């Protein structure tokens, strides 16, 4: 009866969701041919498959998903794919051309002729959802279709339900490991968009993934697919609990009312650990001791920003495994102990605590082995405001003297919308300056 | 390049690259592998690594 | 070759004889002779099987007696264990068995 | 969808036109007796874009042949592989252009070019929603120079949304094949920079540098020649016909390429090159590959990069690979040749990854090249046309065709504002 | 509970190390896979002196294993009980420190040094409480000495109350193995004996006397060698994990072994040792294993046991055996050897009893004494330390790195200092 709706738009979201469906399709015995044979289990068990599957009555499950891109490519591949037998045949939204990289066409011209699909689609999906917690949605910014469809489909959703909360995971350009030559603009007014309409964001930046791959991994030649599987695993890791038995169950609506104190300050980064291969982890202890102390490693962080450069304003952990709740105290306290992370003087409690039994599953092929024990980090400091930063230095340089301007401007968009971007942009980094200080 | 060859001569003399030629010279008949891999996708997500295994 | 394993030895030491047939222990071995060595009697003895008729000859004479019938049982289970073709069973096999048996 | 047309015409496009033809039914699985042997699914899923339907499963390139002498027509149709193309889409007259501009944009085409605007269009209605048009021609001959201009102005009028391609073969000072070369290209220059979005030059002294030095082949032809560029444009669209990691259209390319709309001009080039002798002894990964691409030999246009400092450069890789391998090869280029890349733009370079490569390697890499050196190149074309105009010399059969000497101060003028303005941005500082 | 980790440096610690160490765990039954196999109780009561455990309930022994070069390792793992080792541990360099002292000590040993530091600060912090450390080494290898000397030096300047033990091999001349083993020998001896609280010399020529004669065997090898050592660190530990009559840990056997403050200098041997030929005559009892103790093949040390005097010992006797004749035996042994026992020091024998024998035998004994016997060797090494230094040869080296023959003059002299203060006592008289 809790059921969320996923919302998947632009090519760096349709992998990673990708990603995220198989192992959800694992983790319940769901194989790719739409059926749970289970150990012959009919009706003689829980319903547990409600969180991110539903029942047709007789047989096989419809994931609760729609997918969105301009470029039928990206699609066609899915539908042609290993599972082409589970989606529904029709929410998979093709478009027709690409949003080429730039984001006047993919939020004022070509964006307009296929979200009345998307609403549509959506409104009949929450329509068979009867406990509706929230929306989880994955997107890039530094793509025209990205941003510009990604924004205009969450602005129409702030209205059509407005106080249902949003948790969206985005994926911003590296600081120095980036593609993309126009991604900052598109990342900028894509903020704008998501700034004052998203309730919880994730940085999920992909440079910091390779370290994590290759340092810990020991892969020095990682592909796409290894980086997809990680970030399954934590869209995997924290709504787990929602759908299994747990010492204290935490629903996605304690997000907002444990993590963001205020409302404009709403960005925050992840983090993952134990980390580890099938070769060298059978001779390694895994204790509760060690592994939330690597969980604080600024080397191990999911994205690239350093937080011994700034306080910790507030934190959220979930525990996975055969963890003994006490254990999960005791590694908090040395913590604190610790003098090199340090926390705001305003916040004087700030870990939130969550225990659920389930062990992480292994998707067989992989990187990551059977381990018995696990711990998701989640974190909103306000070291965050570097990268916000960085970002801002790239527009200045590339923005003084009308850098690919005419290609944004010829499409519709006003020239003094950057202007617009730049207020709101800087305006969120002096608010976080304020924050910081002390009593 | 620009600068014309004053030796032609044929085949054999080992005069001017002569070497160049013979490498080579059995790969007019050296085969090549033909056929197209099976993509990136359809590599890691196959029906392995899935409720089937 | 280093070691002289193609020459067939003398079946007599001459006490001062400087080379080596390959049956001379290494020290690795050397140092943990196989807890029987000090009697007379090496390890691989009990994994030569010896009949009923000798097997329980053996086993009176130690003052572990059992009842025809009993006895008879017991050496069967016993060769139940080895899955031999051959009747005769492995004395310490029956060792085995002892202790599960007897209750 | 997201197909596209191309346009070929005067007797070195009709010969490039051929050789791309060719590569691409090679790629694709299409034999000339145009069913199908091709053995791969993956092949079929998309061939749409370079291909209609027809009665019996026999497939025809939606390519435009036009030229107003011949012979082109004949030769090319006569050889194999020639006869795929659809009669209907010959069109052509009997006069002949005689290396006149004149004479191939005011008396003669005017009088054929309304034919074959109808083809033109008629085809590029007929498919579902284009996405460009690539066409080759030649800048120093009559034909290609006047009469593909000349359809460019029409093509673009008519339909001012969708991007064009051009591939201009620009004469140079090495080898002339012609004594009037500079002002038929000269002229070319001043039309086209208004309407054709985008253009990526080619120098044929390039090719017999790089055909001697690298191939170091004896006795090299023009088949040699043309077969490189076919690889090099095939490159280009690998992507719209294959899946990949990251797809990268052609309207990607001249968004992350072109800063202004002025300076919409490029220089390619072709990896992986090996000579006849040293073929098997060298390996196949990003590290060799990312070398000899950026190398200056390696490009496909007489400007030398190393006097001049890049702007924007995208590169279309083919094949498998390790992304963290292309990322880190790409940012170590750039780190370590800071002098070579201008700075108010950061992050200068594109990539872009696709899960097929050419048939007979485990990859390749396709460069696209927009930096300052380009300069050179106009600038000596420049310098000729000084020299002959101030006489006048040969300027009486221009005359006396209708033109008229303001277009040709027009036309230089124009080529000069541009250089100007082009090579401002190498000492432009932020 | 009071446990210990276990080091190795140089290629010799190496070597030793894996005979150590698979001699360890067939005693408890700990088998190749880390799956126990044991039988008794006492095979598990005190598990944790060597070993920890992790997930899945196998058992890694805390052992840090150092090189800096690839090649042992990559056999060693390669080898049998390759299989128990934590691959985190396994850290190393890349060129090799060429025996050379000054190479491996102060220019590319200091480099790599911080990694293992790091790793053996990590170690020793997560016991509840730890004793002291084991150290195995030689001082003819310089990669050995250069890792090895700082990370006995570095270790102790960050634990100081904790037994910091080594067993490194003094090679005697007769067995030369290296033109620059009279320079490298001398130098560890500077640092190490400063700080260094116990040592226990061992020498590979007395290690053949002891095989070629006692086992009789024609052909012995590394394997044999190195084993030998193995049982007697097991003894040396043989009271620490074991239940015995007199427990004595090795901080205890560090009281009544060191008499004076610098002489901290030991040797030791193991017995009984018998032949396969002689194996089923000898008849092991106390009476038996007390004569073979203190002949002079029994002792692994080249220097003759009677060519001074001895200042205390002691013997950990292994396997159950009352003591009353043990100790009737021990002023036995006292009172029949006191012209050669130093006599203002009465009461210099030790006893401990310990119930657990090695595998496959009844009883067993080692020997650990403080002898004045030991100074030849110094003198041996030293003597021929004064010949190279009188022509510099092969000192160049050694100045090409930062050494100057300022330092290598006050390390000589500290050593020499040594002797004389060492044979101070061996006159001296109450
Ligand atoms: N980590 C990761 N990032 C991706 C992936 N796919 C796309 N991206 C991001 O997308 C950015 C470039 O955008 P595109 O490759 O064009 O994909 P897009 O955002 O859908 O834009 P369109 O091509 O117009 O659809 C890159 O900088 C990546 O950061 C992916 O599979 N993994
Ligand atoms: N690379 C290359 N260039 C060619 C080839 N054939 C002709 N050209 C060039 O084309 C130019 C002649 O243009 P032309 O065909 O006469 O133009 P047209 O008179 O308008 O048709 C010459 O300068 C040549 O350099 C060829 O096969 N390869
Ligand atoms: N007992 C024993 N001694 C060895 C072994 N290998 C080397 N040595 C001794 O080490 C000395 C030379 O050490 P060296 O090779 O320089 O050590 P390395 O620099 O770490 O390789 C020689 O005098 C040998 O006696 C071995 O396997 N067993
Ligand atoms: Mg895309």
């Amino acid at each position: 009866m809790r059921e969320v709706i996923s919302i998947h738009v632009g090519q760096g979201g349709i992998q990673v969701g990708n990603a995220c469906w198989e192992l959800f399709c694992l983790e319940h015995g769901i194989q790719p041919d739409g059926q749970m044979p289970s150990d012959k289990t009919i009706g003689g068990g829980d319903d547990a498959f409600n969180t991110f599957f539903s029942e047709t009555g007789a047989g096989k499950h419809v994931p609760r998903a729609v997918f969105l891109d301009l470029e039928p490519t990206v699609i066609d591949e899915v539908r042609t794919g290993t599972y082409r037998q589970l989606f529904h045949p029709e929410q998979l939204i093709s478009g027709k051309e690409d949003a080429a990289n730039n984001f006047a066409r993919g939020h004022y011209t070509i964006g307009k002729e296929i979200v009345d699909l998307c609403l549509d689609r959506i409104r009949k999906l929450a329509d068979n959802c009867t406990g509706l917690q929230g929306f989880l949605v994955f997107n890039s910014v530094g793509g025209g279709t990205g941003s510009g469809l990604g924004s205009l489909l969450l602005e129409r959703l702030s209205v059509d339900y407005g106080k249902k909360s949003k948790l969206g995971f985005t994926i911003y350009p590296s600081p120095q490991v980036s593609t993309a030559v126009v991604e900052p603009y598109n990342s900028i007014l894509s903020t704008h968009s998501l700034l004052e309409h998203t309730d919880v964001a994730v940085m999920l930046d992909n440079e910091a993934i390779y370290d994590i791959c290759r340092r810990n991994l020991d892969i020095e030649r990682p592909t796409y697919t290894n980086l997809n599987r990680l970030i399954a695993q934590v869209i995997s890791s924290l709504t787990a609990s929602l759908r299994f038995d747990g010492a204290l169950n935490v629903d996605i609506t304690e997000f907002q009312t444990n993590l963001v104190p205020y409302p404009r300050i709403h960005f925050m980064l992840s983090s993952y650990a134990p980390i580890i291969s099938a070769e060298k982890a059978y001779h390694e202890q895994l204790s509760v001791a060690e592994i939330t102390n690597s969980a604080f490693e600024p080397a191990n962080m999911m994205a690239k920003c350093d937080p011994r450069h700034g306080k910790y304003m507030a934190c959220s952990m979930m525990y996975r495994g055969d963890v003994v709740p006490k254990d999960v105290n005791a590694s908090i306290a040395t913590i604190k102990t610790k003098r090199t992370i340090q926390f705001v003087d305003w916040c004087p409690t700030g870990f939130k605590v969550g225990i659920n039994y389930q062990p992480p599953t292994v998707v067989p092929g992989g990187d990551l082995a059977k381990v018995m024990r696990a711990v998701c980090m989640i974190s909103n400091s306000t070291a965050i405001a570097e990268v916000f930063s960085r970002l801002d230095h790239k527009f200045d340089l590339m923005y003084a003297k009308r850098a690919f301007v005419h290609w944004y401007v010829g499409e519709g968009m006003e020239e003094g919308e950057f202007s617009e971007a730049r207020e709101d942009l800087a305006a969120l980094e002096k608010d976080y300056e304020e924050v910081g200080i002390e009593t | 390049t620009i600068q014309d060859n004053v030796n032609k001569y044929r085949f054999g003399v080992l005069i001017g690259n002569f070497a160049e030629e013979k490498f080579g010279m059995d790969m007019a008949q050296r085969q090549i592998d033909e056929r197209l891999p099976n993509s990136t996708m359809k590599d890691s997500y196959g029906l392995k690594n899935s409720a089937l295994n | 070759p280093t070691i002289r394993n193609d020459i067939q030895k003398p079946l007599m030491k001459s006490i001062a004889d400087p080379n080596n047939y390959g049956d001379e222990k290494p020290a690795v071995n050397l140092l943990f002779p196989k807890k029987y060595d000090y009697m007379g009697v090496e390890q691989d003895d009990f994994k030569i099987k010896r009949h009923k008729y000798e097997i329980k000859d053996i086993f009176e004479k130690i003052g572990y007696k059992y009842k025809i019938g009993k006895f008879e049982g017991i050496f069967k289970r016993a060769q139940e264990i080895e899955n031999s073709t051959d009747n005769k069973v492995s004395c310490s096999s029956f060792l085995q068995a002892i202790q599960e048996m007897d209750h | 969808m997201r197909e596209i047309v191309h346009i070929q015409g005067g007797q070195c496009g009709n010969q490039i036109g051929a050789k791309f033809w060719e590569v691409i039914s090679d790629e694709h699985g299409i034999d000339p007796t145009g069913t199908y042997h091709g053995d791969s699914d993956l092949q079929l899923e998309r061939i749409n874009v370079y291909y209609n339907e027809a009665t019996g499963g026999r497939y025809v390139p939606r390519a435009i042949l036009m030229d107003l002498e011949p012979g082109t027509m004949d030769s090319v149709r006569a050889g194999p592989f020639g006869q795929l193309f659809r009669p209907d889409n010959f069109v052509f007259g009997q006069t002949g252009a005689g290396n006149n501009w004149a004479k191939g944009h005011y008396t003669e085409g005017a009088e054929l070019i309304d034919s074959v605007l109808d083809v033109v269009r008629k085809e590029a209605e007929g498919c579902d929603c284009l996405q460009g048009f690539q066409i080759t021609h030649s800048l120093g001959g009559g034909t290609g120079s006047g009469m593909g201009t000349l359809l460019i102005s029409k093509v673009r009028e008519e339909y001012p949304d969708r991007i064009m391609e051009t591939f201009s073969v620009v004469p140079s000072p090495k080898v002339s094949d012609t004594v009037v070369e500079p002002y038929n290209a000269t002229l070319s220059v001043h039309q086209l920079v208004e309407n054709a979005d985008e253009c990526m030059v080619i120098d044929n002294e390039a090719l017999y540098d790089i055909c001697f030095r690298t191939l170091k082949l004896t006795t090299p032809t023009y088949g040699d020649l043309n077969h490189l560029v076919s690889a090099a444009m095939s490159g280009v669209t690998c992507c719209l016909r294959f899946p990949g990691q990251l797809n990268s259209d052609l309207r990607k390319l001249a968004v992350n390429l072109i800063p202004f709309p002025r300076l919409h001009f490029f220089m390619i080039g072709f990896a992986p090159l090996t000579s006849r002798g040293s073929q098997q002894y060298r390996a196949l990964t990003v590290p060799e590959l990312t070398q000899q691409m950026f190398d200056a030999k390696n490009m496909m246009c007489a400007a030398d990069p190393r006097h001049g400092r890049y702007l924007t450069a995208s590169a279309l890789f083919r094949g498998r690979m390790s992304t963290k391998e292309v990322d880190e090869q790409m940012l170590n280029v750039q780190n370590k040749n800071s002098s070579y890349f201008v700075e108010w733009i950061p992050n200068n370079i594109k990539s872009s990854i696709c899960d097929i490569p050419p048939k007979g390697l485990k990859m390749a890499v396709t460069f696209v090249g927009n930096s300052t050196a380009i300069q050179e190149m106009f600038k000596r074309v420049a310098e000729q046309f000084t020299a002959m105009f101030r006489r006048k010399a040969f300027l009486h059969w221009y005359t006396g065709e209708g033109m008229d000497e303001m277009e040709f101060t027009e036309a230089e003028s124009n080529m000069n504002d541009l250089v100007s303005e082009y090579q401002q941005y190498q000492d432009a500082t932020a």
